[PDB]
C-alpha cells in the first residue's frame, strides 16, 4: 500500500484522525476499508499489489532450475503464514538428493480451479512460444508430461490449480496491469485477494533474502572487444556529421520541404546521431549476459529500463534543450574551448564517454545543461494541475445516479438517460469493454468438460 | 567555541571523522580541520524487506 | 446444435441480457468448431447473465466527484515525451497539458489549429492527384514569394524583386497569372523571367511610403483557394491524408474532390456551427482520448463522456468556469462562495425568488447530510420484537 | 432483495447505534466486544429487521 | 532518522536488527549498513560503487586516497591494488547469513562509504491533537507545535470524502468539532424568536405565541451569516419543513 | 579574546543576530539593450537609469508602421520621436538629421 | 451536395409524433422543460423543418453500449 | 550566495537556463530546488570581483 | 462595512466556515515493514495514550 | 574529541594504541607497516584509527564555570 498513497521512505509524513460516533466509526469500516480498493476506478487494472523485491523474488523463485531443499521449503511455507498438513510432497528430483522443484512450491497458493494462459514479458524467441500454443487450442486438456514439460521460460500455463510452465514477472502482480491479481479478484470475491496478495509477498520475499542478490561493480564492464566496437561507430556517426556541414558551405545543400535552410541542417543532423546512439545500445543489449543480477532486474519491471544500464556503458547520446540543440552561449560559440563557428558534432554537444569511463570537462558541462530541464519542469507542471482541478470538482459535484438510472443535476434537467452508456461502472468493466464473452465461454467450459 | 556560545538552536555530533577517499581542495579550505560524519561499512544486499 | 437451434434459446434468454451481448455472444459461440452439444450451452447463458447483472452501478455512487479527480490526476504525471520525433507531417500541435486546459475552456481562437482531409477513391493511392488537390488549397499571397523590398532613385518609383521558381518547379498554374487584375487596386504590367514587376507613376497618395502598402495589393493576392495556410501530405495506411494547417470549414467543403464525410476538425467551435452540437460532443469526446493516449497513460471512457455530454446541456457550448456552469443557474449560495464580486449579481437574486436545498455545499455549510452515499436511503422497521 | 454497498453500511451504522443505548441483543456471548463488532455478527445471520423502503 | 550520502541516496532506518543475526564476510567483518540492491542500477550513481571500492583499498594501504574531480586516482590502480593486497578485484566476497548459516549461493558486494546523519529527527515531527483551544473571533484552531496544531482539512479533503460516500463521516468531521447552537423558529413568520427568562418561554415577534414555534439545530456560524443580510433590507425567512 | 580563528567573518552583530547582505544581481546600469522581435511590435530599446535613488526606464521604440515612440514614466501616452525632441532643444529638422 | 446525414459525426435525427410524447413523459415521470434544449440555428435542426416545442429523437452510436439514445427540445 | 531579483511563482524559463557565461564564474551544479530553482545561483570557487 | 464585512475577499466563506484544522489527530514519520496484514497500520505506543 | 574506546564493528579496545601510533608516524616511519606492527588485522578496526581529527585540546582551552 504505497502505490495509492504515491508515498516514498524519506521522511515524508502521514496524517491519522480517529471517527468517533458509532454511526461513523462503522460506516467507515464497512465502505472505505483497503480490500475494497484492490482494482482503480481510472482504469480496468489492479492498483495494490507488488513492487520492486516483490517483482524480481518472483522470477528467481520460478526459473528453469530452482531446486530448494527440504529444509528450506520446510521452513519458508511457515514464513507466509499458511499452514498446510504433511503434505509437501512428493519430491520431483532425487537423483543428487530428495529435493523440490520450484514451481511446486508457488503452486501452492493459487486455488485449485484457475485455468490462465499468456505470454509475458520475458520471451525472446516467437516460434517457440508458438510450437506450444496449438496444443492448448486443439486439446484443451493434454497430458502435462508431452509439450508442457518441453516448456519456456515466458508462457504461464497454469491448469486447474497447478503451475506447469512459465515463469512469474509484472505481468502477474505490480501497479500497472497484472492479469492474474486481476482475474483473481474477479472470479472469487474480494476477501480472498488479499489473503493471496498477502502470502505472495511474505513468500516471495523469503527466497529473495536467502539467495543473494547484490549488485557489483564489475556488472556494467565489456571486454576489450567490444569496446572497441563501440568506438569504431562513434568514429563513423561524427564523420558523418561533418560531410554534411561542408555540403552546407558550398550550397548543394538540397533543403528539407517545410522548415527554412537552417533548420533543414539542424533536423538532418538529430536524426544522424540519435541512430547511432541507439545503434550502440543494440550492441549493449546483445553482449552482456541476461544471468547477472542487474539486467534481471531491468527486463522484469522493478527500477529497470534497458536505456539507463546501456547509459552505463556506450553513449550518452546528444543533450538537448526543450528541442534545440546547444545554442545559448557567447558570439558564435558555446563555451570559450572551441574555435567560433563550429557546428560540428562535439563542439554543439554531443557527449562520448559513458559514466563508467567518465566525462570531460567540456562534457560535464554539456551534461548540467540538460540536467537543469528536469529540475526546473517538474515543479511548474503541478502548479497549473492543482488550480485546474478546483475548477472541474466545483462544476461537477453536484451529479447524483438516481434509483432508476439516471443522473440528475440538482434542478431536475436530466443529464444522462442512463448512466454512462449503460450500464457497468467503470470499476467492473474489462477494458473498455464489458461481461466479456470470451473469457466466460472458457471458464465454463472448461470446468464442466475437465471434471 | 560551541560551549560557551548562545544561539536558538545548535548541534553537535560527538565523534565525526575525516572522510576516506575526499578531494585536494577540501584541505585547502578547511574542511578537513573540522569535519561532519562518520564511515560505516557497507554491504549490499536486499534483507527481509 | 446446429445454427437455427441456438438462435432460439438465447433468444428466449435475452430479456436479462443486452442487444449487443446478443450479437457477440451468439456469433462467437458458433464460431468454436469443435462445437459443445446442449445442456452445458444453457449453462453457458445461465452464467453469463450473472455477470451482466452483477456489473450495474449501485444507485447512489457520486459520479461528478470521481469523474473530476480522474481526469485531474494524470495531469500531475504528465511528463514530457520525445517532443522532437523523427517525423514530417505533422508539426508543433500544442500536445501535453496545455492542450487540455484549451478544449475544457470554450475559446473561439485557440492556437494552432489543423484540419484534416481525406480524399476520396480517386486520389486515395496516386502522388500525382494528391499534389494538385494540395496546391488548390495552400493558397499564396505576394509577401511570402519574396525576400525584402527596397525603392529606386528617381523616377521608377517602385520595384517587385525576388524570386521567380515558385511556379515552374512546383506547378502552380500559369492561366492564373492573367487573373491578377480582378478589381485590383492598382495592377501595372512586367511579366518577364516569371516575376511580376508593379510600376506607379502617380502621386499625392503614396511617394515613397513604402510600409503602408502593405495592407494595399501586397496583401490583396490570392493565387489559390481556401485563405488557409501550408498543406503537408503523408501516406497513412497506403491512403494519402492532407494535413492543413490553420481552418476555413465553410469553404473547405465546396472543393472538388475533398471527401466531404470524413474530415475531422480540431476547431472545437467551427465544428458545431457547420456539422452540429452533436457533432461537436463527438469531437470534445475523441480530441481528449487522442491525447491522453499519446502520452502512455489510459483513461477509462466513461468519465470522458460525462464531461462531454453534461458541457453541451445548452446548445450552444460553454466553459466550465466564471462564464460556465459555476456562473450559470444552480442555487444562489452556490455562486455566493465563487468569485467574489456578488454584489450586483446576489442583490439580483433578492426579488422574487427561492430555493429548497440538494445541493452539496449548501448542506455542507447548513449541517446537513447530503444527498449523495448514504444520506440517499431511508430506513423502516415493525416494531414487536420478541427477542428469541 | 440482494442489498446494495451503501445500504448495507447504513443498517449496520443504525443498528449498532441502537445496541449501545439498550436494545437486547441476540446470541452474540463472546468475551467482550464494541458494539460495531456486535452489529457485525447480528448481520452475518441475517436476523436484521430493518427493511430498505426502496423508491420506486 | 534521516541518513544521506553524499551522492543522493536518502533514506530512512528501517530496523535496528542485533548484531548476531547480520550476514558476515570469510574474515571478521560484519557490515553496519545493509543498503536495497535497487537503488544503484537505477539512478546512475556509479560514483557510489566506485567510492567502496576506494574506501577498502585505502583503509588496507593506509594512505587517504585522492578523490578531487578530472585529476583524480585513475580507476583502474585501484582495482589493480585491491587484488595484489590480496581479495578479489570485483570487491565482493563469500557471505554467511547469520540467522541460520550457510553462505549464500552468490558473491556479496562490500565496501567503506562515508555517511552523514541528517538534522530531520523523528523528536521535532510526531505530535497529537485531542482537543485544543481555538480562537474565539473567528473558532478556527491553532497552529503548530508551541500551540498544538496539526494540518487542516479544507477544499480538497470535503471532495474526497464525498467521492466515498461517506454522508455520515462527513457531518462529524467538519462541524460537530465546534459549537453547535439551537435556534427557536417560528412556522409562518420566519424570523428568529426570542425567549425570556425569569418567566421561562419563548415567544416570536408578528405572531404572538398562539403559531408553534419549533426548535432547529444549525451550526453558530450559519447564525451569524444570516445576521449579516438581515443588517441589510433582506430578509432570509427560514421555511423548515416536517421530519 | 574568545573566537574560533577558522571563522572567516564579513557579517554583523547587528542587535544580536547575525545578519549578512546578500549581494544584489544588478542589470548593468548607463547601458542600452536593444530587445528582440516580431511578438507584438517591432524592436524596441531599453535602458535604465539611475541618478541618486531613483532608477527609471526610457524606451525609444519603433512599432510596425514608423511612428517611432518614446515612453516617459509619468502618464504613459506616448509621443513621437521628434515631436519629443523639439520640446528637448533641437529645433531646426537639419540638427536632428545631421 | 452533401448533408448533415452520411457523416461520421451527426447522427440521424428523427421527430416523434404527439402521440409518443406523453408515453415517454410519463416513464421517465418529469416536466417538458427538464429537457436539454437544442436552438433554432445549427444545420441539423433547421433541414428537417422543426418547431420549438418538439422532442427530437437522437440516436448515437457509443462505441461501449452499442446503440444508445438521447432526445431534446428546441428554442430560439 | 548571488541573488536575482524577480518573481518567486511565475515561471521565467529563459532566465533560469544555465547561460554558457557561467563557466567558471557561478557554479553549474549548486542550486536550491523548491519555488526558486534557478533565481539563486552560487559563486565559482575561482573568480574574483 | 457592510459590503466589506460579508465579503471582500477575505471574509467569511472560505476563512473561517468551510475550512478548518481539526481535533483528533497525529502527524509523523512513516517507515516500512511488511510482516504485516495488507490493510493493518502500526501506530507508536505514545499516540495511542493521546488518542 | 578523544579515539573511540572500542571499534564501532570488532569489539576490541583501540585507545591504548593511537598515541603510540600518531608519534610514530609524524617522524616519517610509514603508515602501512606501523599499523601492521601492531595488533591490528582486518580492516574495520583499520578505518577507525586511521581517518580521527581529536579536536579536544582546541577545544578545552575555552572554559565555562
Ligand atoms: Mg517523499
Ligand atoms: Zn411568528
Ligand atoms: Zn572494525
Amino acid at each position: 500500500v504505497c502505490p495509492p498513497y504515491n508515498a516514498d521512505f524519506d521522511g515524508d509524513e502521514m496524517n491519522l484522525h480517529v471517527p468517533q460516533t458509532e454511526e461513523a466509526q462503522a460506516e467507515a469500516k464497512i465502505l472505505m476499508e483497503v480490500q475494497n480498493h484492490i482494482i482503480s476506478p481510472r482504469y480496468g487494472g489492479p492498483l495494490i499489489a507488488g513492487i520492486q523485491d516483490h517483482i524480481s523474488g518472483g522470477y528467481l523463485l520460478t526459473r528453469e532450475g530452482a531446486y530448494f531443499t527440504r529444509y528450506e521449503v520446510e521452513q519458508m511455507l511457515m514464513f507466509a503464514g499458511m499452514d498446510v498438513n504433511e503434505l509437501p510432497e512428493p519430491d520431483k528430483y532425487e537423483n543428487g538428493e530428495p529435493l523440490w522443484s520450484g514451481k511446486t512450491i508457488f503452486s501452492l497458493l493459487l486455488p485449485d480451479d484457475l485455468t490462465i494462459w499468456y505470454r509475458n514479458k520475458l520471451c525472446d524467441e516467437p516460434e517457440r512460444c508458438e510450437a506450444l500454443e496449438k496444443l492448448i487450442e486443439e486439446k484443451l486438456i493434454p497430458d502435462p508430461e508431452e509439450v508442457r514439460k518441453l516448456a519456456y521460460d515466458g508462457f504461464v500455463y497454469i491448469q486447474n490449480g497447478k503451475l506447469l510452465s512459465g515463469a512469474v514477472d509484472k505481468k502477474a502482480y505490480g501497479r500497472e496491469d497484472g492479469k492474474l491479481l486481476d482475474i483473481i479478484v474477479r472470479e472469487y470475491g474480494v476477501e480472498r485477494a488479499r489473503q493471496f496478495l498477502d502470502q505472495v509477498t511474505k513468500l516471495t520475499i523469503w527466497v529473495i533474502t536467502h539467495k543473494g542478490f547484490t549488485t557489483a561493480i564489475d556488472d556494467e564492464d565489456l571486454p576489450q572487444e567490444a569496446i572497441d566496437r563501440i568506438h569504431e561507430i562513434i568514429r563513423e556517426a561524427e564523420e558523418k556529421v561533418q560531410r554534411l556541414i561542408e555540403a552546407y558551405k558550398r550550397g548543394e545543400l538540397e533543403p528539407l520541404p517545410g522548415k527554412t535552410l537552417e533548420e533543414t541542417l539542424e533536423s538532418k543532423i538529430m536524426a544522424v546521431l540519435a541512430e547511432a546512439r541507439d545503434n550502440a545500445g543494440k550492441v549493449a543489449e546483445r553482449y552482456l549476459g541476461m544471468n547477472n543480477h542487474a539486467v534481471i532486474m531491468a527486463k522484469t519491471g522493478a527500477r529497470g529500463k534497458i536505456l539507463n544500464i546501456t547509459q552505463m556503458a556506450a553513449m550518452l547520446g546528444q543533450q538537448s534543450i526543450r528541442g534545440k540543440r546547444l545554442y545559448r552561449g557567447y558570439r558564435g560559440r558555446v563555451l570559450t574551448h572551441f574555435k567560433p563557428g563550429d557546428l560540428g558534432a562535439r563542439a554543439r554537444g554531443f557527449v562520448t564517454n559513458s559514466y563508467k569511463s567518465g566525462l570531460t570537462p567540456q562534457e560535464y558541462f554539456f551534461h548540467a545543461m540538460g540536467g537543469r530541464e528536469g529540475l526546473v519542469d517538474t515543479a511548474v507542471r503541478t502548479a497549473q494541475s492543482g488550480y485546474m482541478q478546483r475548477r472541474l470538482i466545483n462544476a461537477l459535484q453536484d451529479l447524483k445516479v438516481d434509483y432508476d438510472g439516471t443522473v440528475r443535476d440538482p434542478t431536475g434537467i436530466i443529464v444522462q438517460f442512463k448512466y454512462g452508456e449503460d450500464g457497468v461502472d467503470p470499476m467492473k468493466s474489462w477494458q473498455g469493454k464489458t461481461v466479456d464473452v470470451d473469457r466466460v465461454i472458457v471458464r465454463t467450459l472448461l470446468k464442466m468438460r475437465g471434471g | 567555541n560551541f560551549r560557551i556560545r548562545v544561539d536558538t538552536r545548535g548541534h553537535l555530533m560527538h565523534y565525526p571523522q575525516v572522510p576516506l577517499v575526499n578531494s585536494r581542495i577540501m584541505k585547502a579550505v578547511g574542511f578537513e580541520d573540522r569535519p561532519a560524519g562518520q564511515n560505516f561499512v557497507v554491504a549490499v544486499l536486499s534483507y527481509h524487506g | 446444435v446446429a445454427e437455427k437451434t441456438i438462435k432460439s434459446m438465447v433468444s428466449k434468454a435475452e430479456l436479462p441480457d443486452n442487444i449487443k451481448e446478443e450479437l457477440y455472444a451468439k456469433l462467437i459461440e458458433y464460431n468454436e468448431k469443435y462445437k459443445l452439444k446442449k445442456d452445458e450451452i444453457q449453462a453457458i447463458i445461465d452464467e453469463t447473465v450473472r455477470e451482466y447483472q452483477k456489473a450495474l452501478i449501485e444507485p447512489g455512487e457520486a459520479v461528478g466527484t470521481v469523474a473530476a479527480q480522474s481526469i485531474g490526476e494524470p495531469s500531475t504525471q504528465m511528463t514530457l515525451n520525445t517532443f522532437h520525433y523523427a517525423g514530417v507531417a505533422e508539426i508543433n500541435v500544442t500536445l501535453g497539458l496545455p492542450r487540455i486546459i484549451e478544449i475544457v475552456d470554450a475559446r473561439k481562437n485557440p492556437s494552432t489549429p489543423i484540419m484534416t482531409v481525406y480524399l476520396d477513391e480517386e486520389h486515395r493511392y496516386d502522388r500525382d492527384k494528391a499534389l494538385e488537390v494540395a496546391r488548390r488549397i495552400e493558397g499564396t499571397t505576394l509577401e511570402n514569394l519574396a525576400r525584402e523590398e527596397t525603392i529606386d532613385i528617381l523616377n521608377m518609383e517602385y520595384v517587385v524583386e525576388i524570386d521567380p521558381e515558385r511556379l515552374e518547379k512546383a506547378g502552380l498554374d500559369m492561366e492564373k497569372v492573367v487573373r491578377k487584375l480582378t478589381g485590383s487596386f492598382k495592377s501595372a504590367e512586367f511579366e518577364a523571367e516569371g516575376y511580376t514587376l508593379v510600376v506607379r507613376p502617380k502621386k499625392v497618395t503614396k511617394l515613397s511610403d513604402l510600409r503602408k502598402i502593405a495592407e494595399k495589393v501586397k496583401k490583396h493576392r490570392l493565387k489559390g483557394l481556401s485563405g488557409v495556410g501550408k498543406t503537408i501530405i503523408r501516406k497513412e495506411g497506403d491512403e494519402y491524408v492532407i494535413y492543413t494547417e490553420g481552418s476555413n470549414f465553410k469553404q473547405v467543403l465546396k472543393v472538388p474532390g475533398v471527401d466531404p464525410t470524413r474530415t475531422r476538425t480540431n476547431n472545437i467551435w467551427e465544428i458545431a456551427e457547420v456539422l452540429g452540437i452533436e457533432a461537436a460532443r463527438n469531437a470534445i469526446i475523441d480530441e481528449i482520448v487522442s491525447t491522453m493516449r499519446e502520452q502512455g497513460l489510459e483513461v477509462d471512457v466513461r468519465h470522458i463522456m460525462l464531461v462531454a455530454d453534461m458541457m453541451t446541456l445548452d446548445g450552444v457550448i460553454r466553459p466550465i468556469g466564471r462564464h460556465g456552469i459555476v456562473g450559470e443557474k444552480a442555487s444562489v449560495l452556490a455562486r455566493a462562495a465563487f468569485e467574489i464580486t456578488t454584489q450586483h449579481l446576489f442583490a439580483a437574486a433578492e426579488r422574487g425568488e427561492v430555493d429548497p436545498l440538494n445541493g452539496v455545499v449548501e448542506n455542507v455549510l447548513i449541517g446537513q447530510p447530503v444527498p449523495v452515499g448514504t444520506g440517499i436511503v431511508k430506513l423502516a422497521m415493525s416494531l414487536p420484537l420478541r427477542p428469541k | 432483495f440482494r442489498y446494495t454497498r451503501f445500504e448495507k453500511a447504513r443498517i449496520i451504522g443504525a443498528r449498532a447505534l441502537q445496541i449501545a443505548m439498550g436494545a437486547p441483543v441476540l446470541i452474540d456471548v463472546p468475551e467482550g466486544i464494541t458494539p460495531l463488532q456486535a452489529a457485525l455478527l447480528e448481520f452475518e445471520k441475517g436476523v436484521i429487521p430493518i427493511t430498505v423502503i426502496r423508491p420506486s | 532518522d534521516k541518513f544521506a550520502s553524499r551522492h543522493g541516496q536518502k533514506g530512512v532506518i528501517g530496523l535496528i536488527v542485533p548484531q548476531e543475526d547480520m550476514p558476515w564476510t570469510e574474515s571478521g567483518i560484519v557490515p553496519d549498513l545493509i543498503v536495497n540492491p535497487h537503488g544503484i542500477p537505477s539512478r546512475m550513481t556509479v560514483g557510489q560503487l566506485i567510492e567502496a571500492i576506494g574506501g577498502k583499498v585505502a583503509s588496507l594501504t593506509g594512505r587517504r586516497v585522492d578523490g578531487t574531480a578530472f585529476i583524480g586516482e585513475p580507476e583502474e590502480k585501484l582495482r589493480k591494488e585491491l587484488e595484489e593486497l590480496g581479495f578479489k578485484h570485483s570487491g565482493r566476497e563469500i557471505m554467511y547469513d547469520g540467522i541460520t548459516g550457510r553462505r549464500l549461493e552468490a558473491d556479496i558486494f562490500i565496501g567503506v562509504i562515508y555517511y552523514q546523519r541528517l538534522h530531520h529527527m523523528v523528536a521535532d515531527k510526531m505530535h497529537a491533537r485531542s482537543r485544543g483551544p481555538v480562537q474565539v473571533l473567528t473558532k478556527q484552531p491553532t497552529e503548530g507545535r508551541a500551540r498544538e496544531g496539526g494540518l487542516r482539512f479544507g477544499e480538497m479533503e470535503r471532495d474526497v470524502l464525498i467521492g466515498h460516500g461517506a454522508a455520515m463521516l462527513l457531518i462529524e468531521r467538519l462541524l460537530e468539532e465546534s459549537d453547535k447552537t439551537e435556534v427557536w423558529v417560528c412556522e409562518s413568520c420566519g424570523h428568529l424568536a426570542l425567549e425570556d427568562k425569569r418567566r421561562g418561554k419563548v415567544y416570536c415577534p408578528v405572531c404572538g405565541e398562539d403559531e408553534r414555534i419549533s426548535k432547529v439545530e444549525m451550526s453558530y456560524a450559519f447564525k451569524l451569516l444570516l445576521d449579516e443580510l438581515k443588517a441589510m433590507v433582506i430578509r432570509p425567512s427560514l421555511r423548515l419543513k416536517d421530519r | 579574546l574568545g573566537e574560533d580563528p577558522k571563522d572567516p567573518g564579513g557579517y554583523f552583530i547587528i542587535n544580536g543576530s547575525e545578519r549578512v547582505i546578500v549581494s544584489i544581481e544588478d542589470l548593468a546600469p548607463n547601458k542600452t539593450l536593444v530587445e528582440r522581435d516580431e511578438r507584438q511590435n517591432k524592436v524596441v530599446a531599453k535602458v535604465f537609469s539611475y541618478r541618486h535613488g531613483y532608477r527609471a526606464l526610457i524606451t525609444v521604440e519603433r512599432k510596425k508602421d514608423g511612428i517611432l515612440y518614446v515612453t516617459i514614466p509619468n502618464v504613459p501616452k506616448p509621443v513621437k520621436f521628434v515631436y519629443v525632441m523639439r520640446a528637448l532643444g533641437l529645433l531646426t529638422d537639419k540638427e536632428i538629421v545631421e | 451536395e452533401f448533408n448533415i446525414f452520411d457523416h461520421v459525426l451527426v447522427p440521424e435525427h428523427r421527430i416523434l409524433s404527439e402521440e409518443e410524447k406523453e408515453e415517454l413523459l410519463k416513464k421517465y415521470r418529469i416536466r417538458i422543460s427538464q429537457l436539454p434544449q437544442i436552438k433554432a440555428s445549427d444545420p441539423a435542426v433547421v433541414a428537417l423543418g422543426a418547431k420549438p416545442g418538439d422532442v427530437i429523437e437522437i440516436k448515437r452510436k457509443s462505441p461501449t453500449a452499442g446503440y444508445y439514445y438521447y432526445y431534446r427540445l428546441v428554442v430560439e | 550566495r548571488v541573488t536575482s531579483p524577480l518573481s518567486r511563482d511565475q515561471p521565467h524559463f529563459e532566465a533560469r537556463d544555465l547561460h554558457g557565461t557561467h563557466w567558471g564564474r557561478i557554479c553549474p551544479t549548486e542550486t536550491p530546488e523548491g519555488p526558486n530553482c534557478g533565481l539563486v545561483k552560487n559563486l565559482a570557487l575561482m573568480s574574483q570581483i | 462595512t457592510l459590503a466589506q464585512r460579508l465579503k471582500g475577499k477575505e471574509g467569511r466563506f472560505r476563512g473561517n466556515l468551510s475550512g478548518k484544522r481539526v481535533n483528533f489527530s497525529a502527524r509523523t514519520v512513516i517507515s516500512p515493514d511488511p510482516m504485516i496484514s495488507i490493510n493493518e497500520v502500526g501506530v507508536p505506543l505514545a499516540v495511542a495514550m493521546e488518542l | 574529541m578523544i579515539v573511540p574506546v572500542r571499534c564501532f564493528t570488532c569489539g576490541k579496545v583501540l585507545a591504548d594504541k593511537y598515541y603510540e601510533f600518531k608519534k610514530r608516524v609524524e617522524a616519517g616511519e610509514d603508515p602501512g607497516k606501523v599499523l601492521d606492527d601492531l595488533g591490528v588485522e582486518r580492516y574495520c578496526c583499520r578505518r577507525t584509527l586511521l581517518s580521527h581529527v581529536e579536536l579536544i585540546d582546541q577545544v578545552m582551552v575555552y572554559k565555562v564555570y
